[PDB]
């Protein structure tokens, strides 16, 4: 549940690049072991341990390989270093800062009428931003039999 | 704040950097030679009159500036 | 290559006959089951993509015999098949999506951003079943107490 | 629909209104509550923190 | 001269400088490139033709039997332009391509074939550019912006000392072409001359000069100078000439003729040069150590005994003296060089060279271009022959030969399209002469070094790719060649090359979705001129020089339009009269000026053809004779400007307006306002959204009129006549019959296009600008659209705004409105937008549209009706059903105590889930368009075949009403046709209708015309036949949808929003602003009359930003509404047509020397009074841009009217109702909306969905996503001291999935206070840290 | 007698 | 949370200790990480005691 | 209201064909062209700034 394969609409699928990274070393390792129990020419075994080294590497950082084993589509595949480092990486992105609940935008204006300590503020969205907190009143309230 | 103001302000800059460096640059006074500091020529002294201060004839320093011009 | 080794292992000389005959057809078989085998991230049997590959030829055939391009259920003619797994068929050949596709606009958003889990439940789904398991609890709490056993072990 | 911004601050925002947008964000518990108006209130701000 | 929708409002136009050349068709740019692209012409050099010519003479490898090409056509359209948005295709053409196979024989080396086999194959489908230059790719409307990119050709672009200290300016050239790979000299600080292949490792540039076959003593000849030493009899006679005299010392004792003249130790001066080249000096005996250090120039060997003497490129010594005495050479060759002028750099090149011959360099550079691979003789071989000096992968084409062979000072703009060694010899020389003589470091910003491409070439270019890629395969079938198994059909695939072509318009950087809520934005969006995408330099890399502005963009780019943000000048917008060359440089016009007379004749000039040239400027008087009203005119040289005198100036700029481009020309007085400015407002405009009424600018600028008659979204006559029927959805045309073909019938029927979304969900709509029964010239418009109004541009609404403050609700740039804007509904904008209800088929079931629903009650499905689908014209509202679908599904799993409830009360769980769709929150429209798709194999439901069968009734009417006014076109022809050569007037109408077909007249060339146009009405009905069948056929033959879809269903909703706080609304000039109070009818200021203010601005905005123009606008619109309103007043007392057209006179006139005349004596007493009520509302006033209305015309136009000169009034505040102090301006400023509305943009959320792979919300407001705590607030909340709001702000709130449970009941049941735990996401990074070798864990546990 | 490479179809 | 994992039927090495630069692989034998690709790509033998 | 001095190009170079002609005044097309030859470099700076 951390490389998903979540389905799409009409029968496409949405897969992280980790399932492909994975799927490439599992199939060279498998070929690798299936070559050793034939024991060929030292050629291709050599062969086979350079591109499982490859493989191996790639899923590791998918670079450090002049030319990155792109996707499907020609781009490069997104490694699992790749889900660390960087702008887009877990620590710059999704720890350090996160998209909140509770939490609403618009445009402002002026409103000259207002104290410095008290701010405008639309009906709608403090009627959605407060939420949770007018379910709990109106439930003690008795207005509201039950939540739904 | 408006986002051209700030370009308005970085042209600003720019434009008065250069005009002073351009202004501070002419010699600005007042000291006579009568004689070139790189060939002793005599000046024609209403070139020296043009910029109180002349120090190189119009040979010297365009060859000068000509030379720099490569900055090589 | 191991194609190529299996039809070395079953090479015959006393045929007088050229080698490179007798690989060509291994190999390819090799590679051909390969590529069945684990081209895509989500394996399709040697039959489906067989199916599907004649499929392909007998359509890359057909848009240029009709003209712009055959639909499935006209390529019940063309091909024998029962016209619905044609349907599914054209479903199923195509690739799934890497999440990180960049989406439009160039902005890093890719579609990872835009996938919900649709498993979550929702809070006022949580505070409901939590409120209903209160609300029984009170009212098995007004009945005797062979009752309420009753239905808590009914 | 708009948030209107008291016209002093919008100075500290660096926020005209040519369509420049705020985030509303909700403090849930307590101690925030406390805190919002205790450290971050607008009026227990005036003096620019440089 | 007037034309009838000119002659009903003619706005009065100020400007004098008179227009020589019309703005043309302002779309051609893209017309005239697509019809280069797709239009047959008899030769290779443009459109598919020139791909054909270049990659189909087919050969098969070492089989030697062929296909060719014969020719090719495009198909018909498989949908119109209509159908095809509507269901959703590319609009395209079927290729048809005729193929000519012809099999050798074997043993056919003359020429002799077997057969042939010749066939048309169907390859792929270009698509078509609508009649706009919008394609329609998935019914989304499409436009290729062309881009700007580097010429192919050689550039000399040393970098200006940043690599190296000293500010050692290092020199380099490039030959960059169109196809192949790049070549780049670069020196070194060494003073060292390498080449380098695209972006490769160094290598020594001589080593190109070995590869190409030379040896190193050719390569010293073609590069170095020759000097030949003479032992005559005693060391070391030289030859010498005074210029290599030139710039040295007295090195020996300097004689001529044996007399001395330089002593030895003195520095040699020019007076010394031309004394001895007029001395006769050739040849001196002078010491041999002057050859200390100096290079032999070929090699010497002693011939006598094989042994070396001194190898190519070595400077002589003592020990190449003795080993030249030995055998006693009489002649020594060198190279004279000179470091301030012939600086040895192919010297020390060769010095440091490691290889010899041309195997050895061959092989040298295959290791450096296939690095691994293991050099090897053959292979080197084809790789360096085939990559700069083969066609198949390399090509500069007619555009790289041009600017080349010019660079280098050529004079054939034409010559090979490979390189050739001519080229990299010379190049290296024009590049060493740059370095020590003449030369400069160009641009690349220039416009003659940078090329327009368009969609011509682009699309070519992408076919290009796709029939080199079919090629291949064509080549690998046409290996096995055979003679009756295969065709023309079997070889060539369609998918390569169709896929390609829709890879390049579907999915690109340039084909993007047109911005289709402004005629404004529209012409613009396909008049620009982007320099990224497939083959440009990126936004983010792009570093600089690019984006600023050079003195070579005057009339060929826009200075002023461009957009803001991360790429500004990365954008640009083609100027107003630019053009493309034949080869795709940018020319502007001009016109020629002979000795004094500046010539009515245009010639239209390239980039690097102006420096060459002394141009004028618009801004020029003259005494109506070419000869200029001043002896020195304005003018600029070569970038720079100065004063030139009447004869010294060859061409004149055409019009003032041609520096700008077509948004911003539409500026009124730009010429007062700051660039930034200028650039603001163009952006602004571009982006108004069209309102309800279009009212008219009532300050233009006199380009509205061509801006809507260009951009299509007006119904232009395409020929006069008498508008015979009108309507709210048609026009109908009868044509004059000097215009009428001769073999048809006069009628012409335009259907207006009704309320339809634009792409920026907007709405296009069409009304009829005609009353019934006027006549109409062509070019006229019938139909006004979007934001066009009697043919003006009009984008927003002309409005009595104040420059005051007014209480502080305009503080920073807000702008403070009155209601009575609201009331009169002048902001009011229609918003259709579609909603898809799509009904898919999962493994549990399908998924039905019925109106069967669980959980909603009657209320709630009363609107639908019994299919499921909303009835037409329901106003629906948040949260109302539009389409009920309920899903199958099954097995529960149902929570205890849920099975308790429900055995407590009974109820079905029924198998079905809800999920309809509805109109989203907030959103509360009308629905008026319901539209229902389904897959062939499924059976069509109720509502389905309703609408097919309303859609087929009303294509029966609309084709038969066609045939009905095309036959009635044919009577009021060959009926009244009889009256001359045949006459019968009265004995005419007795016989029926259908009579007069059969009727007996002089059987001749008029009754010829009789047959034609009979015959024409029963081939016509015929058509009409075939053509409803057809019809028919594509209403009921089915759709096609993505697989796996049962039945898609579409609402249109169509949603008006009036205007509130927070719609962002602006001005022409940058004057931006958001509304912020919206004050009832009386707060308002008011005048001495009553009349409040309309808008109120803040009056600081003005001076900060220097943007003068808009106060002129307001003063010069503030006099136009005087003249409206005193026309308005003269006109309600009936006064006569004689006053009014006094007072009209007299406003047209305007004391200045204006280019417009009027005569209202030309003018009918009726006709007249159709441009007075046109006039009532106010009058017009064009402006040019930069020659436009001064400010005394101003004041002229502002005292006609009784109006305040000054422009200012005394207001008196409506809450008080005491006069201001300081009388304030006033005046009608064109404000526009703007496409922000706050209804778009705001958006809460409490807690709704959350991203799967991190358990956290999504993005904005389209998946109900929260707003991003990003990085920086988290230091804010750092740096105050709140550390529980952090806590919450980061633990419970976004990622904790058990904390946003236990903190959504603890809310729920009134106790504010957390449990956080851990956030999920850290526990993602955790398990991919470890899903690496490291090991990672919490200590302390 | 080769510099060096990664690309393993190249070795 | 579970995660499978995979014997390889050779090792292989880790890139990040391999070109981090300064190579840990490399410094770690001390030895430079030039012969390091040599012996790790079969380009190269290297003894082992 | 006074002449707006002598305009800077993109590079620092101030031209000396100075915009004699304020922003009251009108400004013919030389003036608007070689303002903003600054201008756009203001703006192109400060998107990137
Ligand atoms: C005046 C003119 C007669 C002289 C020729 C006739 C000839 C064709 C007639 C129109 C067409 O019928 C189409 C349509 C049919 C609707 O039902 C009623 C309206 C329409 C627009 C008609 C108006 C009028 O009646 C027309 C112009
Ligand atoms: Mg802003
Ligand atoms: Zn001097």
């Amino acid at each position: 549940d951390l490389r998903p394969l979540v389905p799409l609409d009409g029968g496409r699928f949405a897969t992280s690049d980790l399932n492909d990274l994975y799927r490439r070393v599992i199939n060279r390792n498998n070929r690798l072991k299936r070559l050793l129990d034939l024991a060929a020419p030292d050629i291709i075994v050599r062969n086979e341990k350079r591109m499982l080294q490859e493989a191996v590497d790639a899923l590791l950082d998918n670079g450090r390989r002049g030319r990155a084993i792109t996707g499907s589509n020609k781009r490069p595949l997104k490694s699992l270093a790749d889900m660390i480092k960087g702008k887009q990486g877990r620590f710059r992105q999704n720890l350090l800062g996160k998209r909140v609940d509770y939490s609403g935008r618009s445009v402002i204006t002026v409103g000259p009428y207002l104290r410095l300590h008290q701010c405008g503020l639309p009906k709608k969205m403090a009627l959605e931003l407060f939420k949770p907190f007018i379910y709990g009143k109106l439930e003690l309230r008795g207005l509201a039999t039950t939540i739904k | 704040s408006d986002e051209a103001d700030e370009a308005y302000s970085v042209t600003e800059q720019l434009t008065m950097t250069g005009i002073n460096r351009i202004r501070q640059k002419i010699n600005a006074h007042g000291i006579p030679v009568y004689l070139c500091e790189a060939c002793g020529n005599p000046i024609p002294e209403a070139r020296r009159k043009i910029f109180p201060g002349v120090t190189l004839c119009v040979e010297c320093q365009a060859y000068q500036e000509r030379q720099r011009k490569h900055y090589a | 290559n191991i194609g190529l080794m299996k039809a070395v292992d079953k090479f015959e000389y006393r045929r007088g006959y050229k080698f490179s005959t007798y690989a060509t057809w291994w190999i390819r078989q090799a590679i051909t089951r390969s590529i069945a085998d684990q081209a895509r991230t989500i394996r399709i049997p040697v039959h489906m993509i067989e199916t599907i590959n004649k499929l392909n030829r007998i359509s890359r055939q057909m848009l240029q015999e009709m003209g712009r391009e055959p639909t499935p259920e006209e390529l019940a003619e063309r091909m024998l098949m029962p016209e619905d797994k044609i349907r599914k068929v054209l479903k199923i050949a195509k690739e799934p999506i890497s999440m990180e596709t960049p989406i439009g606009d160039d902005e890093d958003s890719h579609l990872g951003d835009f996938i919900e889990d649709t498993t979550l439940e929702l809070p006022l789904d949580s505070a409901t079943t939590e409120s209903l398991r209160a609300a029984t609890h009170d009212v098995l709490a007004g009945l005797t107490a062979r009752e309420a056993k009753v239905l808590r072990m009914r | 629909k708009a948030i209107q911004l008291h016209p002093l601050v919008c100075a500290a925002y660096n926020a005209d209104f040519d369509g420049d947008q705020m985030a509303v964000h909700v403090p849930l518990t307590l101690e925030a509550q406390l805190e919002a108006r205790a450290l971050m209130m607008s009026t227990n701000n005036i003096l620019s923190p440089a | 001269v007037y034309s009838y929708t000119e002659k009903k409002r003619i706005r009065k136009d100020f400007g004098k400088r008179p227009q020589v050349l019309d703005v043309p068709y302002l779309l051609s740019i893209q017309l005239d490139s697509f019809q280069k692209f797709i239009e047959q012409d008899p030769e290779g050099q443009y459109g598919l033709e020139a791909a054909f010519r270049s990659v189909f003479p087919i050969q098969s490898y070492s089989g030697n039997s062929e296909l060719q090409y014969v020719s090719y056509r495009l198909g018909e359209p498989v949908f119109d332009v209509q159908e095809c948005q509507i269901r959703g295709v590319t609009y395209s053409a079927p290729l048809r391509v005729k193929l000519r196979l012809v099999i050798y024989e074997r043993e056919a080396p003359e020429g002799t074939v077997k057969d042939i086999k010749e066939q048309e194959v169907y390859m792929g489908e270009i698509p078509l550019m609508t009649d706009n230059g919008t394609f329609v790719i998935n019914g989304t409307e499409r436009v290729i912006v062309s881009q700007l990119h580097r010429s192919p050709g050689v550039f000399f672009d040393s970098d200006k000392g940043k690599t190296h200290s000293s500010g050692k300016v290092l020199y380099n050239a490039r030959i960059i072409p169109y196809r192949g790979s790049w070549l780049d000299f670069e020196f070194d600080p060494k003073d060292n001359l390498f080449v380098r292949i695209d972006r490769r490792r160094k290598l020594p540039a001589t080593i190109i000069l070995r590869a190409l076959n030379y040896t190193t003593e050719q390569i010293l000849d073609l590069f170095f100078e020759k000097v030949i030493f003479e032992i005559r009899d005693n060391k070391l006679q030289m030859e010498l000439v005074p210029e290599r005299l030139r710039g040295e010392t007295a090195s020996f004792d300097i004689e001529a003729n044996g007399k001395v003249y330089v002593e030895k130790g003195r520095r040699i001066t020019a007076r010394h040069i031309r004394q001895l080249e007029k001395d006769d000096v050739k040849l001196i005996e002078v010491p041999v150590e002057y050859i200390a250090g100096k290079v032999v120039a070929k090699d010497y060997i002693d011939e006598s005994t094989g042994e070396l003497i001194c190898a190519a490129n070595m400077e002589l010594s003592l020990d190449l003296l003795a080993k030249l005495s030995q055998s006693g050479h009489k002649r020594i060759e060198t190279l004279f060089t000179n470091d301030l002028d012939h600086g040895p750099y192919i010297s020390e090149t060769l010095r440091v060279d490691p290889t010899n011959d041309r195997l050895s360099a061959l092989v040298e550079i295959y290791r450096m271009m296939r690095p691994g691979e293991p050099p090897t003789r053959e292979a080197a071989e084809s790789l360096f022959e085939n990559l700069f000096f083969s066609e198949d992968r390399y090509d500069l084409s007619a555009v790289g030969r041009m600017k080349f062979n010019r660079s280098l000072l050529r004079e054939e703009i034409e010559g090979s399209g490979i390189l050739s060694k001519d080229d990299i010899i010379d190049v290296m020389k024009k590049l060493i002469d740059i370095r020590n003589g003449k030369g400069e470091v160009d641009d690349i910003d220039h416009l003659g070094n940078r090329r327009i491409r368009s969609v011509g070439e682009m699309a070519e270019n992408q076919f290009r790719v796709g029939l080199v890629r079919v090629e291949r395969a064509v080549k690998e079938r046409l290996s096995l060649g055979d003679l009756d198994t295969l065709m023309p059909q079997d070889m060539i695939n369609a998918k390569p090359i169709s896929a390609a072509v829709k890879e390049f318009f579907g999915s690109s950087q340039l084909s993007q979705f047109m911005d289709q809520n402004n005629p404004l934005s529209e012409i613009t969006h396909k008049r620009r001129i982007s320099a990224l995408g497939p083959g440009g330099l990126t936004r983010e890399r792009a570093g600089f020089e690019v984006r600023d502005v050079h003195p070579t963009h005057y009339g060929r780019v826009c200075p002023i339009e461009t957009p803001e943000g991360p790429n500004i000048g990365l954008i640009n917008s083609l100027s107003v009269y630019a053009q493309t060359n034949e080869y795709g440089f940018l020319e502007t016009p001009y016109r020629k000026v002979t000795d004094g007379v500046v010539t009515d004749e245009i010639h239209y000039l390239s980039a690097i053809e102006e420096g060459n040239y002394v141009i004028a400027q618009a801004n020029s008087n003259l005494d109506e004779e070419g000869h200029f009203v001043e002896d020195l005119v304005t003018c600029r040289s070569k970038g720079e400007s100065s004063l030139f005198s009447r004869d010294q100036v060859d061409y004149m700029d055409v019009s003032t307006q041609q520096v700008v481009s077509v948004g911003a020309s539409l500026i009124p007085f730009l010429e007062h306002d700051d660039a930034n400015r200028a650039l603001m407002g163009a952006n602004m405009q571009r982006q108004a959204v069209p309102t309800l009424r279009a009212d008219k600018p009532l300050v233009g600028t006199g380009m509205e009129r061509a801006v809507a008659v260009d951009s299509g979204v007006t119904a232009v006559a395409k020929r006069g006549g008498v508008v015979q029927y009108v309507d709210a959805s048609r026009i109908v045309i009868k044509v004059n019959e000097d215009e009428m073909y001769p073999g048809e019938a006069g009628i012409d029927i335009y259907n207006l296009t009704k309320y339809t979304r634009s792409n920026q969900n907007t709405c296009i709509n069409q009304m009829p600008c005609v009353s019934l029964g006027e006549p109409v010239e062509r070019g006229d418009v019938l139909a006004d659209g979007p934001s066009t109004d009697l043919g003006e541009l009009a984008l927003g609404q002309n409005m009595r705004v104040a420059f005051m403050p007014w209480n502080g609700y305009n503080f920073e740039d807000s702008i403070l409105v009155s209601e009575r804007v609201v009331q009169e509904d002048r902001f009011t904008t229609i918003h259709i937008q579609e909603l898809a209800c799509v009904s898919r088929d999962t493994k549990l079931g399908p998924e039905e549209i019925t109106a069967d629903i669980p959980n909603v009650g009657e209320a709630a499905l009363s609107k639908l009706d019994e299919s499921g689908i909303v009835y037409i014209g329901a106003e629906v509202t948040g949260g109302d059903i539009l389409v009920g679908k309920v899903t199958p599904k099954g097995e529960t799993q149902l929570t205890p105590e849920e099975k308790l409830l429900r055995a407590i009360f009974g109820e079905k769980a029924s198998d079905v889930k809800d999920s309809s769709l509805r109109v989203p929150n907030g959103v509360s429209g009308t629905v008026i368009d319901v539209q229902v798709f389904t897959r062939d194999g499924v059976e069509k439901d109720k509502r389905a075949l309703e609408i097919e069968e309303m859609q087929l009734k009303q294509a029966k009417k609309d084709l038969s009403e066609e045939l009905q006014i095309l036959e009635a076109g044919l009577f009021s022809r060959i009926r009244a046709v009889l009256v001359a050569g045949g006459v019968e007037a009265e004995k005419l109408d007795k016989l029926p209708r259908d009579r007069w077909l059969e009727l007996g007249l002089t059987d001749e060339e008029k009754q010829n015309q009789l047959e034609q146009l009979a015959e024409q009405y029963d081939e016509l009905k015929h058509e009409f036949e075939k053509k409803l069948e057809a019809k028919r056929r594509k209403i009921t033959q089915g759709d096609d949808l993505a697989p796996g879809v049962l039945k898609i269903v579409k609402v249109y909703l169509a949603v008006k929003r009036r205007i509130q706080p927070g719609d962002k609304m602006a001005g022409r000039h940058g004057n931006k602003g958001v509304i912020s109070k919206i004050n009832p009818i009386e707060d308002m200021p008011y005048d001495e009359n009553g009349t409040p203010v309309d808008i109120v601005l803040n009056p600081l905005g003005v001076p900060s930003r220097m943007n003068i123009g808009q106060i002129l606008e307001t003063h010069l619109g503030m006099a136009a509404k005087g003249i409206g309103d005193k026309i308005n007043a003269m006109l309600k007392q009936q006064q006569e047509v004689a006053k009014l057209r006094e007072f009209i006179q007299r406003a047209y006139d305007l004391g200045a020397d204006v280019r417009q005349k009027v005569d209202l004596s030309t003018f009918s007493d009726e006709e007249v009074m159709r441009l007075a009520e046109n006039l009532r509302k106010g009058m017009p006033i064009a402006t040019p841009v930069f020659d436009g209305a001064k400010e005394a015309e101003i004041k002229e136009l502002l005292k006609l009217g009784d109006l305040p000169t000054s422009g200012q009034i005394r207001l008196y505040d409506g809450r008080t109702g005491e006069q201001f102090e300081r009388p304030v301006t006033v005046g009608y400023m064109y404000m526009l909306k703007l496409n922000h509305l706050v209804d778009d943009k705001m958006h809460a959320r409490s807690t709704g969905s959350y991203s799967l792979v991190t358990q956290q919300p999504l993005g904005g407001k389209a998946q109900f996503g929260g707003q991003r705590f990003g990085e920086m607030e988290v230091w804010a909340l750092e740096a105050y001291g709140a550390a529980y709001t952090l806590q919450e702000m980061l633990t419970v709130k976004s990622d904790d999935v058990n904390g946003r449970t236990k903190m959504y009941k603890n809310i729920v049941d009134g106790n504010h206070q957390m449990e956080p735990g851990m956030p999920e996401s850290f526990n993602v990074l955790l398990k991919e840290i470890r899903s690496l070798g490291i090991n990672i864990e919490l200590e302390d546990e | 007698e080769i510099g060096r490479t990664t690309d393993p179809v190249r070795m | 949370e579970r995660m499978g994992h995979i014997e390889l039927a050779s090792p292989t090495a880790h890139i990040w200790f391999l070109k981090s630069l300064p190579s840990r692989i490399g410094l770690l034998l001390d030895m430079p990480l030039r012969d390091i690709e040599r012996v790790l790509y079969f380009e190269s033998y290297v003894v082992i005691e | 209201a006074g002449m707006r001095g002598l305009m800077a190009k993109p590079d620092g170079s101030i031209i000396e064909t100075p915009i004699t002609a304020n922003f009251r005044e009108g400004l013919n097309v030389l003036q608007y062209f070689i303002s903003t030859h600054g201008a756009r470099k203001g703006l192109a700076d400060t998107a990137l700034k």
